[PDB]
């Protein structure tokens, strides 16, 4: 795996360090990068691309600040459940 | 600029 | 069909696994992405439906459940999309 | 008719595809929902039959096969429902 | 009376056509539903003060004039008593052992 | 008291007419529901007795007779319930 | 939901 | 405080009883538990015991006597439950 | 409200029992009386009934059974007390049949 | 007079409600306790009659019926107590 | 000859639909327009109308019915768009 | 617990040594007084017949009990012995 | 020990001279006076009602009982406990 | 000696006039009160406390009324012997 | 020089209209402008309310104005009509 | 993450128990399953693909650490294989001869 | 006076 | 280092002068680009942070002042980015 991982999450392109994916043990992204690829060779994640932005920031800071009047807290909580990030699930409840 | 359905529907 | 399918739903671009598209037998997408199709100018598989609401149809195909944004005003419109896409359990959840 | 049909079968609510209801030509549901009906107070299409057994009727319509639970005590009752809905192949499968 | 009648039989909800309820003249349900003196539950459904589980078979007899019972059905006697209450003599006869 | 009474008997739900509950004067249910009471979280009237056997108590109040399921193993337990509800004729029928 | 003990022969509706 | 009508979940089985029934026998386990606690997802008080046998424990608390079904095959298991709930007179009634 | 240990004066005779004992039989008179009252000069709850016979009413509330003394001559009077306190099963136990 | 009256009838302590004592108009106890009578060393009202028999006078005032112990041999003595307390209906029941 | 999938720019808003959808209602404006035209700088067919309201015009061509968002404040404006596109049945559905 | 325990048994006052109450292991009084409801005067309360407890107490003291002549409550005392979980006393009263 | 001993016998209060308690050598009370209640009184864990007659036998070395006394057997058991063999003999 | 005497008779406290105690010459209560104590300084009498009321009643009235069906006539006679009241002993035989 | 289809950025919102639509009302501001400031993407920039431009644009298209039901910004749109120098639209909004 | 009260579905029969009961025996299967992804039914209950009627006795062994079976119980052998699956060697021993 | 149980049961 | 630095910030591409990244001493970018590093597949310097908010960090490094859009909903998120890049004065301006 390269140091800088190029991801396609349901159509949205994200770039992150390999270490970041590794950061939470026993999470889904940790299990994934201890693979499906798009036409451009990027690693594919079949999830909502817009909400991944906040999943990625939680992996970076082990905490996430949301935009003011964020209407998708519930949807983000479901994404957190899928990515097996229980502490993030707890923060959203 | 969020007008009508744009205000609540994120696109592309 | 490729493992990762690139879709254009009425102007909106979505990417999903082929397995997600054929996850529910007898649904329209299952009939449409049958292993046995219209494309846009950029070569993307075209679906002639509302592109904004497809986001929630796609999440239902992924989880067999869908969480909607707070104060979502298009529950009725999404129910019509679920009818078109022939997803009866999703139609039931939206009634 | 909508692609997803909302039914009330003797009190039990079912949602099924219109294609499922018209899958077997000359059957009762095919005659009822052919593109060429009683409704409850909520505007849903009403079927005056046992609501519990209708699950297995729909299963047979969807897949042309029905798997029954082990020690299923209503094989005979389901056969009567199959007769009503005019599904002779289903009737045959339920008579050994 | 509506075309589709919503009933609450001892706590169990059944829906049937009005024509099914008045299909057998001089029976109790025919006397009850022959065209606001009828008891109703808190949700406005017509109430029948009888066993809710056994009504399922009463209803199937009104629909077909015959009823198939589940295998090893232990309440044939109780169903016969329900048939007597609803004044369905032919159903009472069908649930009576011949010998 | 409403015309149709919703009961919770030791966890089991029943519906009956108020007239059925007061049909036998000087019985316990007559003393409980005489026009001159504990409730569950859903507002149903609560009776602290075996809920499964109440089905047969209720049928006796309706007909002044009760037919039991074939090979019924709780005739003795039902007799005890009939004694509690103070239904002497039902106690006699079960001896 | 198996017929264990009294469930085998006592039908009921829970609250 | 505790409500007049207590909603219990005993190992999966739902029971409803009066608070007075649970504290009717001093120095018993239910008396210790409900004298003025784990809860299930629906907020009911949870007892980690066999749910089927609790029916007879509850009737003993109501009458101080319990009639069992004919050919009852769990007299020994019920005696163990009576020991757990600390009901010595019920333990005695179940010993031959 | 009511204390755990209730001090009673029944027609002159003093009894002590748990509050739970008094409300053990729903729809009985003592259950109606002590479910959430006249008092004597010493603040005890007063019951205007025969104090000697209450001993057996109290034991029936404790065990839902009562053993009487040998050659007990007030079985009929105790049955009347059981009727007053609205204890039908006790009434039945004191009836010969 | 207090709600609960403390009485000593021939060496035995009896407590009763004031309402019980004045329940029968024109009777002796009604005349005594109607709103200047003997008191013992403990300040309790004193009645110089048979202590054992007052028990049955008191129960007649409470129930307005006469339940006596099984094989009661002193029925005649009690009638003279009922005459003394001026209870004509009790006198009639004891004849 | 028009492509199977038509790319439209309606007053700034980009929509993609099947050619069959645009010619589904005979004698309507879109039927007159796409029966065998101004284009933007990117070569898309241009419609000089409100782009936000076209979403509902497009869904009416697809289903011959349209469900609107809850508390939709532009029913009157959409009715004017329906008049422009010459869809009398849609105009009728939007008149209370 | 004090060396001398003051009890109120259904209205009747009794005094006994703590050792007497815990003399029979697995009995009810042993369960009660091993290291509790109280009356208005602070005495430990037992919700049982106060008159019969006199003979329960003497059995705890001697592991035997002599009863008054022509004692009419042998049956009642046996029930009290069952409640206090004293099986040898139950046996002596049968 | 004081000249006048204050006793609590199973709930019943008795007062007697110390000499009365130690009057009979090798008896239990002699062994005891050769546990206290909340009020500081010497505690005897025995029947309080029957002690009245044990006390009078200690005073007079004889005891007169009430007419039709129904607890002669129970008193004899108390005399055995207090180890008064002459009292046991006169109650047989 | 005071006009009113605090007396402890085997546990039971009695109060009587000094004149009552010395009313019968050559009796025990006369010999004791003609010119042992408790922890509270009261004069102690090592006798049955319950029966002393009737001894006291005889000293007051030169005759004693007993309760009906009195079962301790014999016990009271022994007390009368101890207190050296021969006329009371005679009345109780 | 002006294309048949003009790409506009009105205070952040991207609009597309025909050149003929902008020059439809002589002596109006848009007629003076198109008969110029550009954003970073080369679109013609109008420093006015993006949300309200929809109604200005629809008036240029139809010469009539249909507003949403219970429209609370009639006064604000009248001000936009004054800025764009559309007197007939100003009159319709009074 | 596990709740105090765990809802289980074993062979279509629903059981509720404390989390502490499931992890009471270290190195057993239920301890491995519930001690810090697991299969779930349509209602989100934790699913165990074993005999539903027999689990009653496995659960009661976890609660009491003794084996109280119904009178004349004919399935000690079948229960022994459930005990082997759940990795309860002391229960296996109690069942075997 | 000794009524019932009081006759044979001395207490308190 | 080149005088024009090409950056990839979590997927978004930015170009800035090397002088702008060294503008504030002891900050994270100053520590990173001090003439004394992770790269993407296209050789651009990679920063593992939100690509959208990074523009405002560059504007603060360019002018040492920040102007935000009207009704900007990510002031809190931008403050977290300022904390990460170790710009205390920017953190202060956003509180």
């Amino acid at each position: 795996f390269p140091e800088v991982v190029e991801l396609n999450v349901g159509g949205q392109v994200y770039f992150t360090r390999h270490s970041t994916l590794i950061s939470i043990p026993h999470s889904l992204l940790w299990k994934m990068f201890s693979l499906a690829k798009d036409s451009k060779g990027r690693f594919f994640i079949d999830r909502d691309g817009f909400l991944f932005r906040y999943i990625l920031d939680y992996l970076r800071d082990r905490q996430v600040v949301l935009p003011d009047h964020f209407p998708e807290k519930g949807r983000l909580k479901r994404e957190a459940e899928y990515f097996q990030l229980p502490d993030l699930v707890k923060l959203l409840t | 600029l969020p007008i009508l359905h744009h205000a609540y529907l994120p696109s592309i």
